[PDB]
């Protein structure tokens, strides 16, 4: 008799013993474990005292239990089972980075993540925690299928690493990170304390130096410059459609994107060799693949500059 | 007031100035909803920013303080693979 934990939420358990070597998907349905699909597997001591997640034909009760802990609905939970059994794409070591084999368009994924593994970060969920510290000894599976499903990805199609990243940071407890703004127009002006997500993603240029010495952005009046007045972020990403080769000062890491349309995105590093990355392999760096979509930033993050009034 | 109608501007990457009616009390899926009956761009394909700032389909105009004459930025999201 082996001993499990049923769950769907991984925060409400109930306690049933199993007979060794009788199939977990006829007693309790599909089921996973640690990850993995064990549905047709038998009972082994291996299973004794871990935990079992059931995942179809929740109750409203479970439905918001899940919503809780994972932030599924149904649908979502259903995404997220299938992308773990579907996107098992092989991960390649390069010194303290690791990378995806190219497969299924995931190449978003696959820079995306490169991304991420320069930063440190607390979530607000228990499920995205684990995930993340999964993600960040090298086994990023879980987190992979958590960000696909929460974002409504579709499997193996060309999407947008912003959104990738942008669905992990918004898991993320970034209650700290401060972006004040002010908006210079001929029209109005127009302050902004942004907070969290909003303070450690700009979308409009790649360029930090521009946040600090403010920039023009299309208004209907005669012209409308964004400045930062303070910051106090962890850290930094910039991002803008795929316009610019010129990489701009202080960065750790970048996207690129090179199509007509569907594209295809690579990674560079700027450490001390510089490194490029184009799914699993690595290359000396010798210029942009395409063009600068996301541009990460780390140091000297705590600043403030004089407003323009 | 959160329901009288306003004009709030709409600029893409192809140069064009979108004119919307909205209401403070929009959301910004109701504002991408608009956009496809504009342009007829699918809501999911829309990122809508306001000075650097990406705007959530469940919020309203009048949450992030957009008011009328504003102008908006909408890029699509990107297809790499
Ligand atoms: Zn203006």
């Amino acid at each position: 008799k082996i001993d499990v934990l049923l769950t769907v939420d991984g925060v409400n358990f109930k306690s049933i013993s199993l007979t060794v070597g009788e199939v977990f998907g006829k007693i309790l349905g599909n089921v996973f474990c640690d990850g993995i699909d064990v549905t047709k597997l038998k009972c082994s001591d291996f299973y004794a005292d871990k935990i079992l997640y059931q995942y179809e034909n929740l109750s409203l009760a479970d439905i918001s239990a899940v919503q809780s802990s994972f932030g599924f609905d149904q649908q979502q939970l259903l995404a997220y089972y299938n992308f773990l059994t579907v996107c098992k794409w092989s991960v390649v070591v390069n010194g303290p980075f690791f990378s995806f084999e190219q497969s299924h368009n995931n190449s978003y994924v696959n820079v995306a993540c490169l991304m991420l593994q320069h930063i440190n970060l607390k979530f607000n969920k228990w499920q995205w925690q684990e995930a993340w510290y999964e993600f960040r000894a090298g086994r990023p599976h879980r987190l992979v299928a958590l960000v696909l499903a929460k974002g409504h990805f579709k499997f193996d199609e060309p999407s947008d690493a912003t959104d990738f990243i942008r669905v992990v940071l918004k898991q993320a407890d970034l209650s700290g990170a401060i972006c004040e703004l002010e908006l210079i127009c001929d029209c109005g002006i127009k302050q902004e304390s942004r907070v969290g997500v909003d303070a450690v993603m700009h979308f409009g240029t790649l360029a930090k130096t521009d946040l600090f010495n403010g920039y023009k952005i299309g208004c209907n009046c005669a012209g409308r410059i964004v400045h930062c007045t303070k910051l106090n972020v962890p850290f930094l990403i910039c991002s803008n459609t795929p316009l610019s080769k010129d990489l701009p000062d202080d960065v750790v890491a970048a996207n690129m994107f090179m199509g007509v349309g569907v594209g295809h995105y690579t990674h560079l590093k700027c450490g001390s060799p510089y490194q490029h990355y184009d799914a699993c392999s690595v290359k000396k760096y010798t210029g942009v693949s395409g063009c600068l979509t996301d541009c990460l930033y780390l140091k000297n993050l705590t600043q403030t500059f004089t407003s323009m009034l | 007031g959160a329901m009288d109608p306003m004009q709030i501007f709409v600029k893409t990457l192809t140069g064009k100035t979108i004119t919307l009616e909205v209401e403070p009390s929009d959301t910004i899926e109701n504002v991408k909803a608009k956009i496809q009956d504009k342009e007829g761009i699918p809501p999911d394909q829309q990122r809508l920013i306001f000075a650097g700032k990406q705007l959530e389909d469940g919020r309203t105009l009048s949450d992030y303080n957009i008011q009328k004459e504003s102008t908006l930025h909408l890029v699509l999201r990107l297809r790499g693979g």
